[PDB]
């Protein structure tokens, strides 16, 4: 359901949402996240400071 | 009015500023940079602002 | 009205300005061969109209 | 009572109430790019604390 | 005003220290010698 | 009423609207969807679902 | 062709709405 | 064509609206 | 036919006035 | 496109239509 | 055809809108 | 081809004037 | 043709500016 | 064609504003 | 048709007067 | 280019109406 | 053609201004 | 084509000596 926060203002779909990833392959209604990397274990703003002292 | 210059090692606090200047530009420049890598075959058909 | 304003005053300002130093180089400057002196005030007219 | 008083005035009294000008109210913040990059070591978590 | 307040939350005061992160690679302390913080501890 | 140019750059182009943006909100509701406690008659607490606030 | 999608639609979304007082 | 799928899923929407209002 | 895409726009307008 | 574009006149016409009974 | 219906509703819509809630 | 291009112009001007009076 | 999308664009804005100016 | 009548209504409410 | 054309400028330029 | 020629002629049109009632 | 009514049009606006309301 | 050329000479012709006298 739409019980995440929503950005938009009257645009929300107002009905049946859902992900569409593995209910189906193409089927279901579609609100898909997507993460910034698939599985997360440090933070890329980390390494950054971890050589921008270096150089 | 107030003044009285150090000597000119004042150059050793200018090498030091050019050091943490350069830190500071370089970390937020690429943090600047890399939320536009990938941008995905951009707007074919669909309204997003990537 | 106040940026028309302070376009038109700058106009002002260096019309003045460059009246003002055609006056001082006709008095501080060009030396005393090329004025002609008047008497009256309608002697001026017939010597710059010889001039 | 005298017939004149036809020709005596009577005005309608007011009631009123002035308020004036309110307040206008800033706030304003101070976003860095060095000090704030010494602690958060995710960037991405740097841009939500940004918005 | 007397308030004898008591002996021993006094004398954990001159032991005491946040240790704040001062970020290294900042012009707060430039060639971070160990002076500034003998200024901030004396003072 | 006069023209000359009335948009010269800034401050001479916002006496008017000047993009009137991102006005204060009631998208979150006090006093109706919250500060609620008309809550149904109902029969058990089946769950409450928690999300981690990401956004 | 067009059915073939609508129809696929709605069976997600009879199924995603039984599953919300299901049994299962 | 896709418009009269579009018709089709506008009623049948329409429909669950007015089952949604009505108990029956 | 269009005549009846058009009654059921008529019909939602009806459902959505109650 | 003409789909979405009948789709967008069929969700104004129905935000209209919840301002006003006329 | 349709595009046709389309047109003569967006009209419609629009004088509507424009004639009965407010000037802008 | 042209009037789908008016239609859909005409379709947001209508979008964002019905917003500035809109209850959402 | 597009001479005629603009003519039938400039007639909708004539009208909107008319009932601009007249109440209804 | 429709769009011709279309237009042609469209100038009818614009004489009828009038 | 350009004569219903000619009548709608006319009509904008009255309207435009008022 | 020629319905963007109408359309200033329309422009100055309206412009000129704007300044005198003849 | 409709360019014939634009040059038209476009001498009587000429004329018109430049017989009105001023001469430059 | 010729004459859209002047069409276009002249119009701004025109509307560069209505802005000498506009009220704009």
């Amino acid at each position: 359901e739409d019980i995440y926060f929503i950005v938009p203002d009257y645009l929300i779909p107002d009905d049946c949402l859902q992900i569409h990833k593995l209910y189906d392959n193409c089927m279901s209604g579609n609100f898909v996240v997507m993460q910034n990397k698939p599985i997360q274990y440090n933070s890329d703003i980390e390494i950054i400071e971890h050589y921008t002292d270096e150089l | 009015r107030g003044l009285n210059v150090e000597l000119s090692k004042e150059i050793s606090k200018r090498v030091v500023e050019h050091r943490n200047r350069f830190k500071r530009l370089m970390f937020n420049r690429y943090l600047e940079f890399l939320p536009l890598l990938i941008n995905y075959t951009n707007r074919d058909t669909v309204g997003i602002d990537f | 009205g106040v940026y028309k304003k302070k376009i038109s005053d700058i106009n002002v300002l260096e019309e003045k300005e460059m009246r003002a130093m055609l006056v001082d180089y006709s008095l501080n400057q060009l030396s005393e061969t090329n004025v002609r002196k008047a008497t009256s005030k309608e002697d001026l007219a017939s010597k710059v109209f010889e001039a | 009572k005298n017939e004149e008083l036809m020709l005596k005035r009577n005005y309608p009294r007011m009631a009123t109430k002035l308020y004036g000008n309110g307040i206008v109210k800033k706030q304003k913040f101070t976003l860095n790019n060095n000090d704030t990059r010494f602690n958060f070591q995710t960037l991405a978590d740097a841009t939500n604390y940004a918005l | 005003f007397k308030y004898f307040d008591d002996i021993r939350p006094f004398l954990d005061e001159i032991y005491k220290t946040r240790e704040r992160y001062t970020p290294f690679y900042d012009d707060r302390a430039d060639y971070n010698t160990n002076s500034k913080s003998y200024y901030d501890y004396i003072s | 009423m006069y023209e000359g140019n009335n948009m010269r750059s800034m401050m001479g182009t916002s006496y008017e609207d000047s993009r009137l943006n991102k006005r204060t909100e009631l998208n979150e509701n006090m006093s109706i969807d919250t500060n609620k406690s008309e809550d149904s008659y109902g029969v058990q607490i089946h769950s409450l679902s928690k999300q981690s606030f990401t956004g | 062709v067009v059915l073939e999608q609508r129809i696929a639609s709605l069976e997600q979304q009879v199924t995603t709405f039984l599953s919300s007082q299901m049994q299962q």
